[PDB]
């Protein structure tokens, strides 16, 4: 689009069906725990 | 907005936008329901109750695993796991958008 | 989970393989349009 | 915050907003990159331009199609798409928790 190949490095990392979703929770929600 | 809210009736809260967020993704192709009143309920209380988008994150990800699990399970064409993809990030572009506006800007 | 089947409808719609990812824009890419 | 900001400026955000949104998916699975700052930088943008959210998921579809687009000519496991919808989803909700602590809350 701009200048260059866009690929993102496919095939590379094998996922479930639902794939990792978010799962990460980023941590926000700590806001329940203390 | 007032004192400091009992654990259970956030947990109450939580137990609504579990359910509420479940029904917005039953509701996202509904025929004639007004999903927006799913989406408006849950943007509602996330937003009162000050709910992190963590748990929208990670409380997508359990149901997600629950259609995806019986797809594989009853043989079911798992294309649909999309509408769990648009839900998630349109619901949390939502709130997040309210969020936006909900910030005063010097002019 | 808490007290009946989740479903959401399974095979209903056909996506493409990105799928209609947003798409939607939500409409509020219009802070650039006037 | 300075004064209404010319719109070529405004698409010269846009333009680094796409090419750093794509780098921050290319270093998403980076071996040493700092892929925060590759998010810090879009995060800190999209804050202070005050880019909706759209342009985000905007954005992110038409990336998204360049990459299933190469795997089907390229007949690759498309499996990797995933990425986009992690580094899209926790994107959106990074910005979207500076948006929830920047707004004042009375105590």
């Amino acid at each position: 689009a701009m200048a260059g190949i866009i690929s993102g490095t496919p095939t590379r990392i094998s996922v479930d069906e639902k794939t990792e979703l978010a799962r990460i929770a980023k941590g926000m929600q700590d806001l329940e725990s203390e | 907005a007032m004192a400091r809210m009992s654990p259970a009736d956030k947990r109450k809260l939580l137990d609504e936008l579990r359910s509420i967020y479940r029904t917005i993704v039953l509701e996202y192709f509904n025929t004639d329901a007004k999903v927006n009143e799913r989406i408006d309920e849950f943007v509602s209380k996330a937003f009162f109750a000050d709910i992190s988008v963590s748990q929208v994150l990670e409380i997508h990800v359990e149901l997600m695993d629950t259609f995806s699990k019986q797809l594989k399970l009853e043989g079911r064409s798992e294309d649909i796991l999309l509408d769990y993809r648009l839900t998630l990030i349109d619901v949390i572009a939502h709130l997040c958008e309210m969020y936006r506006r909900s910030i005063p800007r010097e002019v």
